[PDB]
C-alpha cells in the first residue's frame, strides 16, 4: 500500500473534497455507510492509496476537513457520503483575509490539524504524500492551507506535497481581496509544494456559459467539471494498468524544473477517438483559462478511460503530436505518456482527462498579477493585512516571486535545442 | 621459468585484489558524499522552513505592537 | 556442477523472469509444484539442468535465482501465482518504496536499504554451489530499481564475488511501452557505472521486440506479456548450451571468447528466428537455410541497428532442434556470397557454431507457432553503437537544459556524475569507431 492523505480546507476546499470522494467512491464502490458493493474488484486493489480499512469492511476516505467557521463543516456531514468519513477528522474554529489564516486566526488552529495529519500518517505503510483541495481566493484554505503545507512539509520533508487549488475569477466572486489573497497563496506554493493542478473558477466559468449555455452557473456547476477532471487525474493512482502510478513518479515525470509544477488539466467530451485526442488538446477543453497554442508544453499526461482500441489511441496521440509539433519542446524527447483505463467515469463511455505542463501556464498568473497591481500600486486595502502584523515589503515580495515564475516560464518557452 | 610462473601468478592475484579494493573503496567513497548531499539539500529545506516560523512569530508581535 | 545464478531486478526484471523460468520448467518437465518425474536423481544430480535448477530432498526442483525488486507490487505476483511453490519465500525479496523512476533512489536511498539483504540471499544460494560459474542479471536500463539498483548490485558483487562472471540481460527503452521521460537518464548512468563490472550484455531493445511482435504475430498493440514471451526464447536460446546436454552442444563461454575482443565491446547483437505465428506456420516448414538467411534480416534483430552498414568482429549462431551440420554448412555459404558481411580486418570470418538438439518449447496459449528448428544469432557488430548513439542524443537534449536533474541532485547525487557517464558513453561510442578502422 502506497497511501495518499487527502486534506480539504476553507469554503471551497471541502465543496469540492467531498464532490471529489463522492465520485471516487462511486467509481470504487464504496456507499455512504463506507461498505463495498461493487461489481469487480479492480476497485478494490489499490483502494488502499485512498481508504482507510475498518473492522466489518468499511472504507473510511483518509480525509481530514478542516475551516476556521464551523458551518461548511455541518454540510459536509449532511451532504451525500457524509457519513463516511471519520468523526474525528473533523478540525473546525470560530474571514477571507490570507493573514487571519495564515498568521493569526489559523496559526491558532494549525496545531490541532497537525495532530490530525500525524494520526492518519502513523499508520500508513509506506506514505506517499498528501493531497489538499482548496480555494487561493479566500482566506482560510488559501491563507491556513499554505500554512498547513508549511507545517506538513517541515514534518514530512521527504513527502509529496501535491494540490488542487482553485483560481479566483471576477467572473465567479466579486469579493476585491481575492487578487491579493490568490497572489500570496501562490507566493507559498511555488516554493512549498511539487505539483498544483490550476483549477481556475474563470475557465469553468467561461466552459459552463459558453460550452454549458449557463446564463447564470452556480458553484454546483463549476464543480462538476472539477469532479469529473479529479476523477481523471487520479485514475493511475487508483486503478491497476500499465504503469505503477503514485505521487512521485508523477511529479518526476512531470516538472522538469522544481517550480514549473502547475498543470493545466483538461477534460473530454464537455465520440471518436480521434474526437476525444482533438477536444482534449483543445483550449475550449482546458480548465485553466490558457491557450496551449500561446505557449509550448514541457511535459503531458494523457489519460482515457473507457472501452476502445488502444492501438488507436497510440496512433491518435502520435498524430496530434506530429501536426502540433511546433507546441512541444524538442529538448524534452516523448514528453507525452498516455494511460488507459478501462473503467470509465460516470455518465460516460469514453473520457479523456489531459495534464499538462505548459509555459502557457503563465497567462492564469499574469491575469492574478494585473488585478493584484491594480490595486498594490495604489497601497489600496493593505491595512486589512498590515493590521495583522504585515510588512510592505511582503506583498512587494510575493508579487515579485510570482513574477519570476512567469519569467521563468517563459524563458524555457524560448528555449530551443540548437 | 619457474621464477616467472609465480611471479605470473602473484600478478594475477594483485590485479584482482586491487580491482577488488578500489570498487569496496569507490562506492564507500560514493555513499559517504551522497549521504552528506541528501542531507544537506534537506537541512536547508529545513532552516527555511524554520525561517518562516521566525517571520511568523515576528508577524503577530507587531500586531500586538498595534493594540 | 558450474552452476548460475540468475538475479532479476525492478518490474522488468521480474515479469521478464517470470516467464524464462516458465519456459525452463516446460523444457525441462519441471511441474509448477518443481516435481520433475524424468529426474531421478532425488535430492540431487550434476545434471545439465542442475546449472539452473537445485533440488531438495523431497524431489523440488528450485531456481537458482533471486527476484529483487523495491516495491511489493509485481512480486507479489509471483508469490501468489501460478509457480509461486516453485521459489523458497527467501528468494522473492521486496522492499515497501519503489525508486520512483529516479536512479538515484535505486542506487542510494532506497536501495542501499535492502542491497545486504539482497547480498545475504544471494550468497546463501552462492554456498549451495560446488562450482559457481557466474550470474545473469536482468533488468532494464529506464526504471529506477532496473538501473539504479542493479548497477549498486554490480558493483558489490565485483566485491564479494571477486572477478566471478558477471552476465547482463538489458532493456533499452522505446517510446511505445516506457514509462517515464527521464529514462534515457537512467540508462546513462547505469550502463557507465555497470561497464567495467560486467563481462557481457545482451541488450533488448523493446521498440525492435515491439514490432516483431507486430509485423511476425499479427498483435495490434503488444504487451509486456507479448514482448516477454518473445524474450523470454531468445533468452532460452542463449542459456540452452547451459542447460542440455549435446555432442554439438557449444558452451556459452566459448562463444564469449568470441564475442569479447576487448572488455568494453561486448554487448553483442542476438538475432532469433523463426518467430511465425500459428496460422502462418502450418503447412509451411522452415528449412536450415530459410532460418539462418532470417538471422540477416535486420527486422529480426533485438536491437533496431544496420549491421549492413557496419562491421562485423564475431558471428555466432546458437541452433536448437533438427538440425544438423551439413544443412548449417551449406546455408552459410550461401549467405557469405549472397550478403553484407564484412568483418574488421583483424579477425577470423568463420562462424561459430552450437546445435542443441532439444527443439524449442512454447507456452500454451502463447501466439508463437511451435516450429521444429529455430536459431539465435550472435553478432558483435559495430552496428550495435548506433544504439548508444540514440540514447546519447536523447540524455543530451535534455541535459543541456538540466531538465529533471534536481530530482537526482535532490536525492544526493552530483552534476559531475552526468558529465562523467556521459563522457564514458562518449568514449565508449568512441572505442567502437576506432575497432572498426583498418590496420596500418
Ligand atoms: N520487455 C519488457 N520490458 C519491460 C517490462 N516491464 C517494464 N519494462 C521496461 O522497463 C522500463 C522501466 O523500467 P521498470 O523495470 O519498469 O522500472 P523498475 O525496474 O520497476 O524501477 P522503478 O522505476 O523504481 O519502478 C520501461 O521503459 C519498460 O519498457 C516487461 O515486462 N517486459
Ligand atoms: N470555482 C470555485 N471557486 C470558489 C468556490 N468557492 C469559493 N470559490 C472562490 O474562492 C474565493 C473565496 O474563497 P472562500 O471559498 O471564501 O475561502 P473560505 O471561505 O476560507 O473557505 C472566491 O474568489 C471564489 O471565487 C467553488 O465552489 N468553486
Ligand atoms: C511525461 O512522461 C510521463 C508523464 C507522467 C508519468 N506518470 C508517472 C503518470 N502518472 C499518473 Cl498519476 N498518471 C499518468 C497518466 C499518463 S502518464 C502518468 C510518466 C511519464
Ligand atoms: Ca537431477
Ligand atoms: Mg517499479
Amino acid at each position: 500500500m502506497r497511501e495518499i492523505v487527502h486534506i480539504q480546507a476553507g469554503q471551497c476546499g471541502n465543496q469540492i473534497g467531498a464532490k471529489f470522494w463522492e465520485v471516487i467512491s462511486d467509481e470504487h464502490g464504496i456507499d455512504p455507510t463506507g461498505s463495498y458493493h461493487g461489481d469487480s474488484d479492480l476497485q478494490l486493489e489499490r483502494i488502499n492509496v485512498y481508504y482507510n480499512e475498518a473492522t466489518g469492511n468499511k472504507y473510511v476516505p483518509r480525509a481530514i476537513l478542516v475551516d476556521l467557521e464551523p458551518g461548511t463543516m455541518d454540510s459536509v456531514r449532511s451532504g451525500p457520503f457524509g457519513q463516511i468519513f471519520r468523526p474525528d477528522n473533523f478540525v473546525f474554529g470560530q474571514g477571507n483575509n490570507w493573514a487571519k489564516g495564515h498568521y493569526t486566526e489559523g496559526a491558532e488552529l494549525v496545531d490541532s490539524v497537525l495532530d490530525v495529519v500525524r494520526k492518519e500518517s502513523e499508520s500508513c505503510d509506506c506514505l506517499q504524500g498528501f493531497q489538499l483541495t482548496h480555494s487561493l481566493g479566500g482566506g482560510t484554505g488559501s491563507g491556513m492551507g499554505t500554512l498547513l503545507i508549511s507545517k506538513i512539509r517541515e514534518e514530512y520533508p521527504d513527502r509529496i506535497m501535491n494540490t488542487f487549488s482553485v483560481m479566483p475569477s471576477p467572473k465567479v466572486s466579486d469579493t476585491v481581496v481575492e487578487p491579493y489573497n490568490a497572489t500570496l497563496s501562490v507566493h507559498q506554493l511555488v516554493e512549498n509544494t511539487d505539483e498544483t493542478y490550476c483549477i481556475d473558477n474563470e475557465a469553468l466559468y467561461d466552459i459552463c456559459f459558453r460550452t454549458l449555455k449557463l446564463t447564470t452557473p452556480t458553484y454546483g456547476d463549476l464543480n462538476h467539471l472539477v469532479s469529473a477532471t479529479m476523477s481523471g487525474v487520479t485514475t493511475c493512482l487508483r486503478f491497476p494498468g500499465q504503469l505503477n502510478a503514485d505521487l512521485r513518479k508523477l511529479a518526476v515525470n512531470m516538472v522538469p524544473f522544481p517550480r514549473l509544477h502547475f498543470f493545466m488539466p483538461g477534460f473530454a467530451p464537455l465520440l471518436t477517438v480521434p474526437e476525444l485526442t482533438q477536444q482534449m488538446f483543445d483550449s475550449k477543453n482546458m480548465m485553466a483559462a490558457c491557450d496551449p497554442r500561446h505557449g509550448r508544453y514541457l511535459t503531458v499526461a494523457a489519460i482515457f478511460r473507457g472501452r476502445m482500441s488502444m492501438k488507436e489511441v497510440d496512433e491518435q496521440m502520435l498524430n496530434v503530436q506530429n501536426k502540433n509539433s511546433s507546441y512541444f519542446v524538442e529538448w524534452i524527447p516523448n514528453n507525452v505518456k498516455t494511460a488507459v483505463c478501462d473503467i470509465p467515469p460516470r455518465g460516460l463511455k469514453m473520457s479523456a482527462t489531459f495534464i499538462g505542463n505548459s509555459t502557457a501556464i503563465q497567462e492564469l498568473f499574469k491575469r492574478i498579477s494585473e488585478q493584484f497591481t491594480a490595486m498594490f500600486r495604489r497601497k489600496a486595502f493593505l491595512h486589512w493585512y498590515t493590521g495583522e502584523g504585515m510588512d510592505e515589503m511582503e506583498f512587494t515580495e510575493a508579487e515579485s516571486n510570482m513574477n519570476d515564475l512567469v519569467s521563468e516560464y517563459q524563458q524555457y518557452q524560448d528555449a530551443t535545442a540548437d | 621459468k619457474r621464477e616467472h610462473e609465480r611471479e605470473v601468478i602473484q600478478k594475477a592475484i594483485e590485479e584482482n585484489n586491487n580491482f577488488i579494493k578500489m570498487a569496496k573503496e569507490k562506492l564507500a567513497q560514493k555513499m559517504e558524499s551522497n549521504k552528506e548531499n541528501r542531507e544537506a539539500h534537506l537541512a536547508a529545506m529545513l532552516e527555511r522552513l524554520q525561517e518562516k516560523d521566525k517571520h511568523a512569530e515576528e508577524v503577530r508581535k507587531n500586531k500586538e505592537l498595534k493594540e | 556442477m558450474r552452476e548460475c545464478i540468475s538475479i532479476h531486478v525492478g518490474q522488468a526484471g521480474v515479469q521478464i523472469g517470470n516467464a524464462c523460468w516458465e519456459l525452463y520448467c516446460l523444457e525441462h518437465g519441471i511441474q509448477p509444484d518443481g516435481q520433475m518425474p524424468s529426474d531421478k536423481t532425488i535430492g540431487g544430480g550434476d545434471d545439465s539442468f542442475n546449472t539452473f535448477f537445485s533440488e531438495t530432498g523431497a524431489g523440488k526442483h528450485v531456481p537458482r535465482a533471486v527476484f529483487v525488486d523495491l516495491e511489493p507490487t509485481v512480486i507479489d505476483e509471483v508469490r501468489t501465482g501460478t509457480y509461486r511453490q516453485l521459489f523458497h519465500p527467501e528468494q522473492l525479496i521486496t522492499g515497501k518504496e519503489d525508486a520512483a523512476n529516479n536512479y538515484a533512489r535505486g542506487h542510494y536511498t532506497i536501495g542501499k536499504e535492502i542491497i545486504d539483504l539482497v547480498l545475504d540471499r544471494i550468497r546463501k544460494l552462492a554456498d549451495q554451489c560446488t562450482g559457481l560459474q557466474g550470474f545473469l542479471v536482468f533488468h532494464s536500463f529506464g526504471g529506477g530499481t532496473g538501473s539504479g539498483f542493479t548497477s549498486l548490485l554490480m558493483e558489490r558483487l565485483s566485491v564479494d564475488y571477486g572477478k566471478k562472471s558477471k552476465l547482463e540481460f538489458s532493456i533499452y527503452p522505446a517510446p511505445q511501452v516506457s514509462t517515464a521521460v527521464v529514462e534515457p537518464y537512467n540508462s546513462i548512468l547505469t550502463t557507465h557505472t555497470t561497464l567495467e563490472h560486467s563481462d557481457c550484455a545482451f541488450m533488448v531493445d523493446n521498440e525492435a521486440i515491439y514490432d516483431i511482435c507486430r509485423r511476425n504475430l499479427d498483435i495490434e498493440r503488444p504487451t509486456y506479456t507479448n514482448l516477454n514471451r518473445l524474450i523470454s526464447q531468445i533468452v532460452s536460446s542463449i542459456t540452452a548450451s547451459l542447460r542440455f546436454d549435446g555432442a554439438l552442444n557449444v558452451d556459452l563461454t566459448e562463444f564469449q571468447t568470441n564475442l569479447v575482443p576487448y572488455p568494453r565491446i561486448h554487448f553483442p547483437l542476438a538475432t532469433y528466428a523463426p518467430v511465425i505465428s500459428a496460422e502462418k506456420a502450418y503447412h509451411e516448414q522452415l528449412s536450415v537455410a530459410e532460418i539462418t538467411n532470417a538471422c540477416f534480416e535486420p527486422a529480426n534483430q533485438m536491437v533496431k541497428c544496420d549491421p549492413r552498414h557496419g562491421k562485423y568482429m564475431a558471428c555466432c549462431l546458437l541452433y536448437r532442434g533438427d538440425v544438423v551440420p551439413k544443412d548449417v554448412n551449406a546455408a552459410i555459404a550461401t549467405i557469405k556470397t549472397k550478403r553484407s558481411i564484412q568483418f574488421v580486418d583483424w579477425c577470423p570470418t568463420g562462424f561459430k557454431v552450437g546445435i542443441n538438439y532439444q527443439p524449442p518449447t512454447v507456452v500454451p496459449g502463447g501466439d508463437l507457432a511451435k516450429v521444429q528448428r529455430a536459431v539465435c544469432m550472435l553478432s558483435n557488430t559495430t552496428a550495435i553503437a548506433e544504439a548508444w548513439a540514440r540514447l546519447d542524443h536523447k540524455f543530451d537534449l535534455m541535459y543541456a537544459k538540466r531538465a529533471f536533474v534536481h530530482w537526482y541532485v535532490g536525492e544526493g547525487m552530483e552534476e559531475g556524475e552526468f558529465s562523467e557517464a556521459r563522457e564514458d558513453m562518449a568514449a565508449l561510442e568512441k572505442d567502437y569507431e576506432e575497432v572498426g578502422v583498418d590496420s596500418v
